[PDB]
DNA sequence: TTTTTTTTT
DNA sequence: GTAAGTGATTAGAGAATTGGAGAGTGTGT
DNA sequence: ACACACTCTCCAATTCTCTAATCACTTAC
């Protein structure tokens, strides 16, 4: 009996095929901790997955009722059942896979006696190295690495079967493209001439290919190593999954190829070069705020979060439970916190746009060694899409948009900036004193406009950066001076200044007490916080659920102390009040009754967010 | 040079033919061929309605045209219905064929060209009887020039309902005014004559006006067309496709396809003779004329001229001088004809039977009369034509199946049938019927091709043999036939 | 071509 | 009617005509 | 140097003709 093996291997593939229908129809083990971004499928809307069933029996239903065409397999699931399949798997990525998909699909057409429009296609994920640690060994083998998205390109169509025809008689053939070449038919059948057929490329089928571009994490490396780069190729249902600006973990099979001395001849250099065939893309990650608007929470959590949005304390439990490692600066905790909220949407979405920001801004201005920048490092750390830029490290068209020529094409086309990439989350900027005026003055569209529009040469078009500011500086004298007024020891222009929604004076009170506490604070660090699992949740249903609105008496209180402000703003050595801060006491009314989760501005919310923006200033 | 016109229209020459039916220059033309007196016109007024009706079918015409546009809307919906879902089923089986990744493979057990080798394959192979061994790769051979099939080409249509009409009045017009007048006064003269081309005017026009006789069912029409019933038209007919067939065959080169293109339209008004009588001996009213009709049947299945000239036009066809249709017309006047020789048997009016030597009676038997088409040179011929069977009319495919089926189950000897070239129709015809569901099955047209292979492969295997699939490869003669059996 | 950066006058 | 002899038909081999594939060589980019 | 075009030569297929063997018909007992 005629029997097929793997080449030079003596795998052979049924007997493997019958071990994982086994891990199919059998594996239940590992239910009782499901995990984050696997525990809900869905019929319609979304529903929660079943511990007591065999769990890819259970997955499947979603492929019968949702019409979903692939399936997430964990390898250490895989791990767990068997390690002698699992070796396999990872060391025959190309020759395995395409019978395992045979498995799923008939376990599937058993089950539920039925056809669909496409194949259910697997993706193996969670196998983790770094980019400089690959050897010649490891090609054709399965692999997993992360990085950040800088780039994608535009979509290539990649034939799979051509279309020919005879020029005489025309008649029609099709010919399938395998290993990279397709066979040209010689002879007619029906006309008996030779040489006689002509492709027609739109009668042919094609695929969908993309090219994305990711770039080492600095942190693992060892001593005087600069990050690298490496392109990641996606095929069909993985394309335009993921944006610049994201930060992903890759797994897929790693490969290499060689390249022409000349295009026009058959040499070949003996030096390959390597790229990733991307099989799975992940993004998820517990140590931040979650990147998915909050979908995947339980009634239960709900439930718990709505208890805990009925103490008193809620300001100060929040607020205290962000950035733990740094004593006091309750008032600067607080204007965080509000950052991290921010204010009601107010978008046209017949042209998505901004017609109002709801964007908080914040300065903060302040002493040598008083831990600015660990604040910064802090919100850079937390949120989903950051950006952490300093001094004189940036220019002007770097934090915003550039214009290049093309490699090949040779146009001039435009590539993104920071403040670009931080679009739906925060942009810090360090050192704000020390920029170079041409770059600190490009800031004044992004943070009154939350657009930016561009007229360069055949480049004419305008783009979204909704992006929160926070900034960190020193005053004139890098010491705060008292023989000078508030408006001496910063020296910005009022244009800028007034764009701002907080900024906050931190000037050393010099006392034995307070250097005694914050002493035992610091060198402790050698020897009722909410939990960041319930203030992740607690945040993202906030977002997704709470939108304020002004009642008529606060709407009345608002335009009172809007004149008071006016009035205080005019004394002598003092930052003036514009109609723009009548927009920023607005903004910081809404964040406190979102995170009180009240569909309602009050008079005490603004009574609140007066008292914090007058005394973050009083100093 | 004008364009590309569809089969469901009017042809340009429909327009000049609709201009020359509106002047109603065709009744003078009918008024001077009924004339005795004016016989040098005859000749051209038969060439002109010849002419005239080149480009159609008896069976476009004998059918009464009528229509509503209710019914016409509904039929259109559902063939473009049939369209859209076909075009859908294609395209997501064949996007659903194609797989991801790649690698190589042996198939162990099977030898390759060099030595201690295995198979190697170089795509991701569902099964090892999907390998195929590359003959996709290579080129197929050809026959040379002067030995390839050729058709004739005749610009065929649907044309219009108006046009049909007209058409369908000319006819019946030609029969009740011009037709026994006209053929009676051109048949001394055509073949006398220096010029070749009224020849093949006068057997299309016989054929044709007899044809669209006996479709229309217009039996009192009957009387009309009396110059062409007698024994008489048998035996002129047969002298002159004798003649072409000999002429045909022993000429070289465009004067051998001429005369054989006069010997094809010669054949098929020999077919058209046939089924009239037969069609006068079942339906008509008098019994005089049945009577009339049965003595010349009866002439037809006693003399051996008649009766042996199928097998000797048969072991003469050459695809070099004779088309494609010549070999399906000769096929189906085979097929009446036999039928017609099985009933004579049956009802026991044919037993004994004249042959020269002088002239001696010998029994007659209708066996002995069928195993002379069971030799290979004539079977060679129904192979070939059956491989069109996708194809091929209704008519045609029963008539092979028909002739296949005698020899299979009423001689009973299917040794003589068990060949490689027959197994390879078998298997495209059931590689046809595999997309096609159990009930679509038995509602298909080719469900008789279908079945008789079914059958004779059965019986095939009921004894199968290593030695017997060796000798499937060769054509066997009847000591072969013997030796294999015994 | 036009655009962006770092050393020099 | 049966047996033997002679004539005719069929099968094989040799020779000549026709056509197409393949390989080699020359020229142009 | 490499690709493309053109020309020449050989070999195989087919058909006619001649020769030999086997089968069938005719003649004689
Ligand atoms: N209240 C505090 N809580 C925690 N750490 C503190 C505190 N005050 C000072 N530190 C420490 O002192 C250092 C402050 O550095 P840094 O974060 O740069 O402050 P800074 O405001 O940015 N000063 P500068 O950037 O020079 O203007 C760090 O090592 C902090 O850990
Ligand atoms: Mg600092
Ligand atoms: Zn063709």
């Amino acid at each position: 009996q005629p029997r097929l093996y793997v080449w030079g291997t003596r795998i052979c593939v049924a007997d493997v095929q019958r071990s994982f229908r086994d891990f199919l129809t059998t594996f239940k083990i590992s239910q009782l901790a499901e995990d984050e971004n696997m525990m809900t499928g869905h019929d319609e809307a979304l529903h929660e997955i079943d511990v007591n069933h065999p769990y890819y029996m259970e997955r499947l239903l979603e492929c019968n009722d949702a019409e979903v065409t692939h399936i997430n397999l964990n390898l250490k699931h895989l791990n767990a059942f068997s390690e002698a399949l699992y070796r396999k798997v990872i060391a025959y990525p190309a020759d395995v896979i395409p019978y395992l998909d045979i498995v799923v699909n008939e376990v599937f057409a058993e089950r539920f006696n039925r056809t669909l429009a496409q194949s259910i296609e697997l993706r193996p994920f969670n196998a983790t190295r770094n980019m400089r640690g690959l050897n010649p060994n490891d090609v054709d083998q399965l692999i997993t690495i992360s990085g950040m998205v800088t780039r994608t390109s535009s979509l290539i169509p990649e034939m799979r079967s051509g279309y020919f025809q005879c020029a005489v008689c025309a008649f029609g053939i099709e010919s399938e493209v395998d290993k990279g070449r397709i066979e040209e038919p010689v002879v007619c059948t029906n006309c008996s001439n030779t040489h006689c057929f002509q492709l027609v490329h739109n009668r042919s089928v094609f695929l969908d290919k993309q090219v994305v571009k990711l770039q080492e994490s600095p942190d693992d490396m060892p001593s005087g190593e600069t990050p690298h780069t490496v392109s990641v190729y996606a095929h069909g249902s993985l394309v335009e999954s993921v944006q610049p600006g994201d930060r992903i973990t890759v797994t897929g099979i790693f490969r290499a190829t060689g390249m022409k001395v000349n295009p026009k001849q058959r040499a070949l250099a003996s030096v390959y070069r390597t790229s990733i065939d991307a099989l799975h893309f992940r993004k998820m990650d517990t140590s931040r705020l979650h990147q998915d608007n909050g979908e995947t929470i339980t009634e239960e959590r709900i439930q718990q979060i709505i208890e805990l949005s009925k103490r008193p304390d809620i300001m100060d439990a929040l607020a205290q439970s962000i950035a733990p490692s740094i004593y006091e600066h309750d008032d600067v905790k607080r204007g965080l916190l509000c950052l991290l909220f921010g204010g009601t949407r107010k978008d046209d979405e017949t042209t998505n746009k901004t017609k109002l920001r709801s964007e908080i801004n914040i300065l903060l201005c302040g002493d040598p060694g008083t831990s600015k920048s660990q604040m910064l490092q802090y919100v850079y750390r937390l949120l989903p899409r950051s950006q952490y830029t300093s001094g004189k490290g940036s220019s002007a068209v770097g934090l915003t948009a550039s214009v290049s020529r093309d490699a090949d094409t040779k146009q001039l086309v435009l590539q993104t900036g920071a403040l670009v990439l931080a679009d739906n989350g925060v942009c810090c900027i360090d050192e704000f004193d020390k920029m170079n005026e041409s770059a600190r003055s490009v800031l004044h569209e992004v943070m009154e406009q939350q657009t930016l529009s561009i007229a360069k040469a055949g480049i004419i078009c305008q783009l979204n950066a909704r992006a929160s500011v926070l900034a960190a500086a020193n005053p004139v004298d890098s010491k705060w001076n008292r023989n000078k007024t508030i408006v001496e020891n910063i020296t910005l222009p009022h244009t800028l200044l007034s764009r701002f929604d907080l900024i906050f004076l931190i000037v050393d009170a010099q006392d034995e007490m307070q250097d005694r506490r914050l002493g035992n604070h610091l060198v402790s660090l050698y020897f009722e916080h909410v939990d960041m699992n319930l203030l992740r949740d607690y945040i993202a249903y906030a977002k997704a659920n709470i939108h304020p609105k002004l009642s008529e008496e606060a709407s009345q209180f608002i335009i009172e102390k809007y004149l008071f402000m006016r009035k205080a703003g005019a004394q002598h050595g003092q930052i003036t009040a514009y109609p723009r801060q009548l927009e920023s006491l607005i903004r910081l009314s809404e964040a406190h009754a979102k995170i009180r989760l009240s569909q309602e501005v009050s008079v005490d919310d603004v009574e609140k967010a007066f008292t914090l923006w007058r005394e973050a200033l009083k100093q | 040079s004008e364009g590309r016109r569809t089969r469901i229209e009017d042809s340009s020459h429909d327009r000049v033919i609709i201009a020359f039916l509106e002047s109603g220059i065709d009744k003078t033309l009918m008024h001077i061929a009924n004339q005795p007196r004016e016989k040098e016109f005859h000749v051209t007024i038969l060439d002109i309605f010849a002419l005239i009706l080149k480009e159609q079918t008896a069976e476009d015409l004998a059918t009464k045209s009528e229509e509503v546009s209710t019914a016409e809307q509904k039929k259109t919906e559902e063939e473009f219905r049939k369209i859209i879902e076909n075009h859908v089923v294609k395209e997501t089986q064949k996007r659903k064929s194609f797989s991801r990744f790649g690698g190589s493979y042996t198939i162990k057990g099977l030898k390759g060209i060099s030595a201690n080798s295995s198979q190697v394959v170089f795509k991701p192979i569902q099964n090892v009887e999907k390998h195929n061994f590359l003959d996709d790769r290579k080129a197929k051979k050809r026959a040379p020039r002067n030995r390839r099939p050729f058709e004739i080409d005749t610009n065929s249509h649907f044309a219009s309902s108006e046009v049909r009409g007209m058409l369908r009045d000319m006819v019946i017009r030609i029969i009740e005014t011009c037709f026994n007048r006209l053929m009676k006064s051109s048949k001394t003269t055509v073949f006398v004559q220096v010029q070749k081309t009224s020849q093949i005017n006068y057997f299309f026009l016989i054929k044709f006006v007899l044809r669209f006789v006996r479709l229309s069912r217009q039996d009192h029409l009957l009387e009309r067309i009396s110059e062409c019933i007698g024994v008489e038209a048998f035996h002129e007919n047969n002298v002159q496709l004798t003649e072409y067939v000999e002429n045909a065959t022993t000429l070289k080169g465009v004067e051998a396809k001429s005369h054989g293109l006069k010997a094809q339209y010669a054949l098929g008004a020999y077919n058209e003779l046939v089924l009239l009588h037969r069609y006068i001996y079942e339906h008509a009213k008098e019994e005089n004329e049945r009577k009339f009709a049965k003595r010349a049947l009866e002439h037809i299945v006693n003399v051996e001229e008649y009766r042996e000239l199928p097998i000797f036009i048969i072991k003469k066809f050459s695809s070099s001088v004779l088309s494609n249709n010549f070999l399906r017309e000769l096929v189906l006047t085979t097929h009446h004809y036999m039928k017609l020789v099985e009933r004579f048997v049956k009802t026991g009016a044919l037993k004994k039977v004249t042959k020269k030597v002088k002239v001696e009676e010998i029994d007659f038997q209708f066996d002995s009369y069928v195993c002379k088409f069971s030799n290979v040179d004539v079977l060679k011929w129904y192979v070939f034509l059956l491989n069109d069977f996708s194809k091929n009319s209704t008519e045609l495919n029963q008539a092979l199946v028909k002739m296949l089926h005698r020899i299979a189950f009423d001689l009973k000897l299917p040794i003589k049938l068990y060949q490689v070239s027959l197994f390879q129709v078998f298997s495209k015809v059931n590689e046809h019927f595999t997309h096609l569901s159990k009930d679509l099955r038995k509602s298909s047209r080719l469900y008789e091709l279908y079945q008789f292979g079914f059958h004779l492969l059965k019986k095939f295997f009921s004894k199968f043999t290593g030695d017997l699939a060796i000798e499937a490869l060769f054509w066997k003669g009847p000591r072969e036939c013997f030796e294999i059996e015994n």
